[PDB]
């Protein structure tokens, strides 16, 4: 996260962290959805073109932390994957459609006050809540000095024909982007280490929090005038309940 | 997973408020 504030405790408890074991490194940022299940992007888990491509038993996930170095006696949790589940169309040549993956832990987590689960959204929460200039929430660890504690960043979702104009790739409807203009109203954005993270919003009907987003491809904290993209949440949502339902 | 999801036990279920959570509510215009 790169200008950002520093996060309250407690306030994303659906946080978890993808950390390579050997040797020990974070990768990724991801949510829980459930006390099994964890949702990340795709590229997180396997990108050809770097030699990534991870298996269950080279990960582990990180749940409830607030402090990168810190540990968190008895707060934070870590476990093990069962099974990773890559979207079967997630394009990785090109554009990152359909960058989605998700994780099945081998036990479930307890919640907690530190650890709690996002809602996917409905179809009536995507149709009012997605819409530009409406703002989300991005949290994480990415390098942007690198953060003592867990930072949060407010992005207000971008105009498509803004999206579109802002790189050469081909996007598609599967994908949305967010930022502020190179203008300036702040300019705070996600970073390399974010990406996997949720991009949340909250319903002002109901309020709860609704993953809308997961924080796609980035290289630094360094777009280069661009948006990062997000990978749209609810059009995914029947493969995610596919996957869900039969495993 | 789906019944009390995204209320966060140490602020809505307390009635807290975090520290930016009304710029994105005022956003949604
Ligand atoms: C990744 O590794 C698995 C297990 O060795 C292999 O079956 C698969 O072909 C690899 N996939 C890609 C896209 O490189």
């Amino acid at each position: 996260i790169v200008e950002g504030s520093d996060a309250e405790i407690g306030m994303s408890p659906w946080q978890v962290m993808l950390f390579r074991k050997s040797p020990q490194e974070l990768l990724c940022g991801a949510s829980l959805i459930s006390d099994r299940w964890v949702l990340t992007a795709a590229h997180c888990l396997l990108y050809p073109p770097w030699d990534k491509n991870f298996t269950e038993n080279d990960l582990l996930v990180r749940i409830g932390k607030h402090s990168r170095t810190r540990y968190e006696r008895n707060i934070e949790k870590i476990s093990m994957l069962e099974k990773i589940y890559i979207h079967p169309r997630y394009n990785w040549r090109e554009n990152l459609d359909r960058d989605i993956a998700l994780m099945k832990l081998k036990k479930p987590v307890a919640f907690s006050d530190y650890i709690h689960p996002v809602c996917l959204p409905d179809r009536e929460t995507a149709a009012s809540l997605l819409q530009a200039g409406y703002k989300g929430r991005v949290t994480g660890w990415g390098p942007l000095g690198q953060p003592s504690v867990l930072q949060v960043v407010n992005l207000p979702i971008v105009e498509r024909p803004v999206c579109k104009d802002s790189t050469r790739i081909r996007i598609t409807d599967n994908m949305f982007c967010a930022g502020y203009k190179p203008d300036e109203g702040k300019r705070g954005d996600a970073c390399e280490g974010d990406s996997g993270g949720p991009f949340v919003m909250k319903s002002p009907f109901n309020n709860r929090w609704y993953q809308m987003g997961i924080v796609s491809w980035g290289e630094g904290c360094d777009r280069d005038g661009k948006y990062g993209f997000y990978t749209h949440v609810f059009r995914l949502k029947k493969w995610i309940q596919k996957v869900i339902d039969q495993f | 997973g789906e019944a009390d999801c995204g209320l966060r036990p140490l602020f809505e279920k307390k009635s807290l408020e975090d520290k930016t959570e009304r710029e994105l509510l005022e956003s949604y215009i």
